RNA sequence: UACCACCCUGGCGCGGCUGGGGGCCUAACCCUCGGAUGGGGGGACAGCGCUUGGCGGGCAGUUUGACUGGGGCGGUCGCCUCCUAAAAGGUAACGGAGGCGCCCAAAGGUCCCCUCAGGCGGGACGGAAAUCCGCCGGAGAGCGCAAGGGUAGAAGGGGGCCUGACUGCGAGGCCUGCAAGCCGAGCAGGGGCGAAAGCCGGGCCUAGUGAACCGGUGGUCCCGUGUGGAAGGGCCAUCGA
RNA sequence: UGAAAUUGAACUGGCCGUGAAGAUGCGGCCUACCCGUGGCAGGACGAAAAGACCCCGUGGAGCUUUACUGCAGCCUGGUGU
RNA sequence: CAGGCUCUGGCGACUGUUUACCAAAAACACAGCUCUCUGCGAACUCGUAAGAGGAGGUAUAGGGAGCGACGCUUGCCCGG
RNA sequence: GUGAGGGCGCGAGCGAUAACGUCCGCGUCCGAGCGCGGGAACAACCGAGACCGCCAGCUAAGGCCCCCAAGUCUGGGCUAA
RNA sequence: UGAAAAGCUAACCGAGCCCGGAGAUAGCUGGUUCUCCCCGAAAUGACUUUAGGGUCAGCCUCAGGCGCUGACUGGGGCCUG
RNA sequence: GGAGGCGUAGGGAAACCGAGUCCGAACAGGGCGUCUAGUCCGCGGCCGUGGACCCGAAACCGGGCGAGCUAGCCCUGGCC
RNA sequence: CCCCGUGGUUCGUGGAGCCAUGGGGGAAUCUGGGCGGACCACCGCCUAAGGCUAAGUACUCCGGGUGACCGAUAGCGCACC
RNA sequence: CGCGGGGGGAACCUGGGGAACUGAAACAUCUCAGUACCCAGAGGAGAGGAAAGAGAAAUCGACUCCCUGAGUAGCGGCGAG
């Protein structure tokens, strides 16, 4: 009763004003060791998901 | 949940600033009154006087900004977004906030 | 052998890649900072 | 018995045909080397993939001994 | 090279703090003696309490992959190449064959110059094959490595200068269930080569790899639990599969 | 005097085909008036038992060890008595 | 009412013991041999403990282990 | 919901130019059309997509000597098993 | 407990019986009840301690919005081994 | 009964700013967001948490009940 | 009070405070002492190591009242000795 | 010699002890859950209770219970929870 916010997701993943959610981009933490410049730099930048989108808006709500 | 392979929580935390122990540190939180609604009705404006009609809701800290069309009228608030502050200057009269 | 490129007169770095004991002993490329523009910068 | 190998196919070919709109630098070609060749506002990047530096239509042109080119008409 | 001074190396005499080893004692504690307030043996040990590290199937909880012309045994598990694959893309089998888990400060950027393999003839050592000269010789050489595609109107060989093996981005697409992978004009900064046009965001190209979490080092507009710091965290960079 | 397991319902024949590849039940053909009693065990893939073999389940349990981790037990420094 | 006998192999010395309800045996046990622990508030076992067994026993005794009458005998190796 | 697919024709690998074998590709029918006519019988071969009724009519495949609807039809050959 | 078979411990002992935790869990098997009407799948792909289970995609269906675009077809242009 | 909730503004890790905001030296680009919707109740379809359609384990765990069967020993008698 | 081992709290050692306490060391009496999330400073809050205390709360053996509760395979296991 | 204890009570209450299945689609931290159950004690209730409190307001003012705060702040093999 009373669901419950997956504290797990809300701490990695933002939901946009229209309804999107935006998430990081993976890729960029570990592998690197001289990956591009063009890499890194467009793994810095943030992103939207589809239909996952549509399974984590329910994971959160009252969120 | 599911597969049973990585769900998509492959994806990652930039959500930095997560929390600490002790927890929430509490502090001074504006909420923003766009001056379009607020130029609704009239007299003088207040942080009560908004609350007290519509918006606000005790989160305390009264900000008028954005915009639309300045009412003539006085309006106390606990701070004006630069473009709020010209809109209302060419219009009416304008204080700041009480300060604690 | 992994390197990462410190800039001079300060303290930056780059994705880099020695050589170890192919002859690259040195090692102090001209790179480019974004606290100002172009620099040397040394392995370490 | 060793040999149930193999890589993934890798989908490579003409992307936009012959008499075909093409928008500001949408690919053309992808090639193994130089099955193809540059042209009119049409240069290749480092897997010698083939792409529009321009709008307008893709044409084909064979030139014997030269090569095979492809470019863009464009128009506006 | 008198004498005075701070101090070193090593040691001796005093006290301060502090520990290690032997011996004796008895009163704790333990055993014992026809009650014993006592006497005999042991003795600051042993027992027990807290805490340390160890040995530890005696006992406990679990774990001990999938594919698989039944299972096992054997083999295989990700990436590249070619074929199968039926002239778009794709496409299976414990179908046929081979590689990858790197390397290069030059094997990188640019400006200038240069063109092989191989066959015949001529040449002291050489000798089928070093190097030399002639002629023929459009790619059968070469391109760090597998294979394919490409290629001398250079991607191949040499040189001069150099370090775009950039920073801030990124229209537009290929590819694709998702995540990921890939190509990319042009803009700003600031720079390399070049007379200039212009080229440079690594290497002819397609393998040379690893989500997330946890943590390390450098940094830095940020956060810092009443306030100021600090602890810690965030952000950027990079590290440990 | 008087049970039992079994039992979809039956009006329940042979061969050669046939069919999910072993037919009283479909096809064709052949044979056969109706109902019992005593007796046989070829068929009804006859009864019985949700196959013990075998595989599967990220099922269970007993057991082993130089599998992992833990506990008893023991050994041990420090300290309290 | 009331033994069929004989010869000759294997296993186990022997009387015993056992899978109540598919196994009585060549399985266990046994007297006997060897190793090992234990000096007594013994070692070992049960118990958180007090305690108990050991034993009102004291190394010719007690626990553990393997072999298993008796005869002959039981080699070499201490790297793990 | 489904993530066992199955057969047939064609194009390949595997297989032995075996298999109601297997593994892909294109199509198809069964699946779910074991509804109807043909093929003796018979999911998937040929014909055809059943809203119900009719003691009407044309045709499809197939078939027209009897079981069994409809020609012992017409003409020209061949076969003696 | 056992002169040892894992034997026996109240007619089934590799850990007895009762009651409780308890409606353990069961990616497995079975079963799931009135009528009519329209539409109608799938047994592929990717990943999966995944393979008889799932997640996304594909294919079904309903509601709202779009309006000739859809299959198939004619012409023309390019790509193909 | 207005405590309280949702809605009226987003962007950013945040400090913060705001119809913007973040990245950035940038009045280049680009992400996200502006040019308004909402809420309360009934009803239905599905989803999450609980046994969540129903019936079924082999098992595990806690507390108790059993040696009037069977096993061993202890005490006291009997039998051959 | 500090240290060692732990429990409680949302807090799983985490920058880990607070409350509690098994082991060790071991104060003070208001110029005392605890706390405001390691620590330090400043500024606040609060007085430990003695005790008691109604109501508002929980429950239904028992009695009463009421039901878009059951009606003998239902309803408590029992309408019934 | 005098007053008191002893034992019982459906559920409820406090205190001393305290699981496993199961969940995590394996499993060990974690969860189930300080639940089940055992024990002692209280009583019509029991516990708690007048601040060495909370915590940011130079604010509040014992305890308990309900609404909300809030699935927030946090905790977490940052998994499941
Ligand atoms: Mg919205
Ligand atoms: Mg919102
Ligand atoms: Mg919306
Ligand atoms: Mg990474
Ligand atoms: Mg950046
Ligand atoms: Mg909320
Ligand atoms: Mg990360
Ligand atoms: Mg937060
Ligand atoms: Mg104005
Ligand atoms: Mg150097
Ligand atoms: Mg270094
Ligand atoms: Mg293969
Ligand atoms: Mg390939
Ligand atoms: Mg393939
Ligand atoms: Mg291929
Ligand atoms: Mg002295
Ligand atoms: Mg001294
Ligand atoms: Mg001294
Ligand atoms: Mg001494
Ligand atoms: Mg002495
Ligand atoms: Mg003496
Ligand atoms: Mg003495
Ligand atoms: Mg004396
Ligand atoms: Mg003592
Ligand atoms: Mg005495
Ligand atoms: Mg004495
Ligand atoms: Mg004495
Ligand atoms: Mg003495
Ligand atoms: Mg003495
Ligand atoms: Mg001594
Ligand atoms: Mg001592
Ligand atoms: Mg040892
Ligand atoms: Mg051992
Ligand atoms: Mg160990
Ligand atoms: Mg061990
Ligand atoms: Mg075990
Ligand atoms: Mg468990
Ligand atoms: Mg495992
Ligand atoms: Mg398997
Ligand atoms: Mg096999
Ligand atoms: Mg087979
Ligand atoms: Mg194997
Ligand atoms: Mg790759
Ligand atoms: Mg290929
Ligand atoms: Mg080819
Ligand atoms: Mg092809
Ligand atoms: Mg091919
Ligand atoms: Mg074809
Ligand atoms: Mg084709
Ligand atoms: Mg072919
Ligand atoms: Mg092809
Ligand atoms: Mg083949
Ligand atoms: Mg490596
Ligand atoms: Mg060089
Ligand atoms: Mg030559
Ligand atoms: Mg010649
Ligand atoms: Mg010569
Ligand atoms: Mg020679
Ligand atoms: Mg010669
Ligand atoms: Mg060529
Ligand atoms: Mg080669
Ligand atoms: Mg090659
Ligand atoms: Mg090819
Ligand atoms: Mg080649
Ligand atoms: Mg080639
Ligand atoms: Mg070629
Ligand atoms: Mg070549
Ligand atoms: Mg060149
Ligand atoms: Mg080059
Ligand atoms: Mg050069
Ligand atoms: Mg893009
Ligand atoms: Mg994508
Ligand atoms: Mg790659
Ligand atoms: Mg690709
Ligand atoms: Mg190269
Ligand atoms: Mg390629
Ligand atoms: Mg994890
Ligand atoms: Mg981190
Ligand atoms: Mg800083
Ligand atoms: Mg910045
Ligand atoms: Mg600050
Ligand atoms: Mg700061
Ligand atoms: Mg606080
Ligand atoms: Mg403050
Ligand atoms: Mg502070
Ligand atoms: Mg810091
Ligand atoms: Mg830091
Ligand atoms: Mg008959
Ligand atoms: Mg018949
Ligand atoms: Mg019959
Ligand atoms: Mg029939
Ligand atoms: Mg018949
Ligand atoms: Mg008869
Ligand atoms: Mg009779
Ligand atoms: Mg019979
Ligand atoms: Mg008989
Ligand atoms: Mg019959
Ligand atoms: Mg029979
Ligand atoms: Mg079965
Ligand atoms: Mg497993
Ligand atoms: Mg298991
Ligand atoms: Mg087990
Ligand atoms: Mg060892
Ligand atoms: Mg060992
Ligand atoms: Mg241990
Ligand atoms: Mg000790
Ligand atoms: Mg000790
Ligand atoms: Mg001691
Ligand atoms: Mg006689
Ligand atoms: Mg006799
Ligand atoms: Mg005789
Ligand atoms: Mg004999
Ligand atoms: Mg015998
Ligand atoms: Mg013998
Ligand atoms: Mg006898
Ligand atoms: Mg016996
Ligand atoms: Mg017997
Ligand atoms: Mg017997
Ligand atoms: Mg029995
Ligand atoms: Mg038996
Ligand atoms: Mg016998
Ligand atoms: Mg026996
Ligand atoms: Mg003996
Ligand atoms: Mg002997
Ligand atoms: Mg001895
Ligand atoms: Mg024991
Ligand atoms: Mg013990
Ligand atoms: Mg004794
Ligand atoms: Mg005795
Ligand atoms: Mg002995
Ligand atoms: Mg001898
Ligand atoms: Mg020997
Ligand atoms: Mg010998
Ligand atoms: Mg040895
Ligand atoms: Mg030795
Ligand atoms: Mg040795
Ligand atoms: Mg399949
Ligand atoms: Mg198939
Ligand atoms: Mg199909
Ligand atoms: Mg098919
Ligand atoms: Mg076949
Ligand atoms: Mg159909
Ligand atoms: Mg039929
Ligand atoms: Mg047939
Ligand atoms: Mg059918
Ligand atoms: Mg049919
Ligand atoms: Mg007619
Ligand atoms: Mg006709
Ligand atoms: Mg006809
Ligand atoms: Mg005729
Ligand atoms: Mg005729
Ligand atoms: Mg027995
Ligand atoms: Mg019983
Ligand atoms: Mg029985
Ligand atoms: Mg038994
Ligand atoms: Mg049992
Ligand atoms: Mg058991
Ligand atoms: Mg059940
Ligand atoms: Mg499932
Ligand atoms: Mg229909
Ligand atoms: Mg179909
Ligand atoms: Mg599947
Ligand atoms: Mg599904
Ligand atoms: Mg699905
Ligand atoms: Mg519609
Ligand atoms: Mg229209
Ligand atoms: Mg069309
Ligand atoms: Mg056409
Ligand atoms: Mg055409
Ligand atoms: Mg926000
Ligand atoms: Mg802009
Ligand atoms: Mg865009
Ligand atoms: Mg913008
Ligand atoms: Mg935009
Ligand atoms: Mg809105
Ligand atoms: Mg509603
Ligand atoms: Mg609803
Ligand atoms: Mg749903
Ligand atoms: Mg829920
Ligand atoms: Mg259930
Ligand atoms: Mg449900
Ligand atoms: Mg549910
Ligand atoms: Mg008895
Ligand atoms: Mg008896
Ligand atoms: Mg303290
Ligand atoms: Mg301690
Ligand atoms: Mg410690
Ligand atoms: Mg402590
Ligand atoms: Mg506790
Ligand atoms: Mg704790
Ligand atoms: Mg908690
Ligand atoms: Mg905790
Ligand atoms: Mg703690
Ligand atoms: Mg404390
Ligand atoms: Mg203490
Ligand atoms: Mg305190
Ligand atoms: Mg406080
Ligand atoms: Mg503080
Ligand atoms: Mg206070
Ligand atoms: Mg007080
Ligand atoms: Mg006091
Ligand atoms: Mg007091
Ligand atoms: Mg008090
Ligand atoms: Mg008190
Ligand atoms: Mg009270
Ligand atoms: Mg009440
Ligand atoms: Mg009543
Ligand atoms: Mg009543
Ligand atoms: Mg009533
Ligand atoms: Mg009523
Ligand atoms: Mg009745
Ligand atoms: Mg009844
Ligand atoms: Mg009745
Ligand atoms: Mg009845
Ligand atoms: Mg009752
Ligand atoms: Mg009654
Ligand atoms: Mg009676
Ligand atoms: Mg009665
Ligand atoms: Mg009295
Ligand atoms: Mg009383
Ligand atoms: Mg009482
Ligand atoms: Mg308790
Ligand atoms: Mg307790
Ligand atoms: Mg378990
Ligand atoms: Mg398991
Ligand atoms: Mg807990
Ligand atoms: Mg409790
Ligand atoms: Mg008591
Ligand atoms: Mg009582
Ligand atoms: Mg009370
Ligand atoms: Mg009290
Ligand atoms: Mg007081």
């Amino acid at each position: 009763p009373k669901m419950k916010t997956h504290k797990g997701a809300k701490k990695r993943v933002k939901i946009t004003a229209s309804g999107k959610v935006v998430a990081m981009k993976t890729g960029k933490r570990h592998l690197n060791w001289q990956k591009s410049g063009k890499e890194i730099r467009q793994k810095g930048r943030k992103f939207v998901l589809a239909k996952p989108e549509a399974e984590r808006i329910k994971l959160l709500l009252p969120y | 949940f599911e597969g049973g392979r990585s769900t998509t929580l492959m994806r990652l935390p930039k959500r930095g600033m997560q929390g600490q122990v002790p927890g929430e540190i509490k502090r001074p939180r504006y909420q923003g009154v766009n001056l379009k609604d607020l130029a609704r009705f009239e007299g003088e404006v207040t942080p009560e006087l908004l609350v007290r009609a519509g918006l606000l809701k005790k989160g305390y800290r009264l900000k008028i900004l954005g915009e639309g069309e300045a009412k003539p009228l006085k309006v106390v608030a606990h701070a004006f977004s630069k473009s709020a502050l010209e809109k209302l200057k060419a219009a009416g009269g304008e204080p700041v906030l009480l300060e604690a | 052998l992994l390197l990462e490129c410190t800039e001079c007169k300060r303290r930056n770095y780059a994705t880099e890649k020695n050589k170890r004991n192919t002859p690259n002993k040195l090692e102090l490329r001209k790179y480019c900072p974004w606290c100002r523009k172009h620099t040397v910068h040394r392995e370490v | 018995t060793k040999n149930g190998r193999d890589s993934q196919a890798k989908r490579l070919g003409v992307k936009r045909y012959e008499g075909q709109v093409v928008r500001a630098g949408n690919i053309l070609v992808r090639q193994r080397g130089t099955r193809f060749k540059p042209g009119k506002n049409v240069g290749m990047g480092r897997d010698f993939t083939l792409f529009a530096l321009v709008d307008g239509v893709v044409e084909f042109q064979d030139r014997g001994r030269l090569g095979r080119y492809v470019h863009v008409r464009p128009l506006a």
